[PDB]
């Protein structure tokens, strides 16, 4: 099997409803005060293989 | 500060300090903690530090 073909979506603060589909593969960023006090930082890729 | 092999230790207790005043400060290279929420630390009570 694929070495890095299996991944999980690291996330927080937005508790989700059970039994729903997530296809919004977007890198997490805020661009406001609660991310290093600036815009564009803390832009870590949520998916971990 | 002391050396890496002879670091200093101090006892701190009965304090009321806010973790939000330091999280937003940009004078830190990085602020990543293992299992400790930087945002929710303001609502946490600890036996000792």
């Amino acid at each position: 099997g694929g070495n890095y073909n299996y991944l999980y979506r690291l996330f927080r603060k937005s508790n989700l409803k059970p039994f729903e589909r997530d296809i919004s593969t977007e890198i997490y960023q805020a661009g406001s005060t609660p991310c290093n006090g600036v815009e564009g930082f803390n832009c870590y890729f949520p998916l971990q293989s | 500060f002391a050396s890496v092999y002879a670091w200093n230790r101090k006892r701190i207790s009965n304090c009321v300090a806010d973790y939000s005043v330091l999280y937003n400060s940009a004078s830190f290279s990085t602020f990543k903690c293992y299992g400790v929420s930087p945002t929710k630390l303001n609502d946490l009570c600890f036996t000792n530090v």
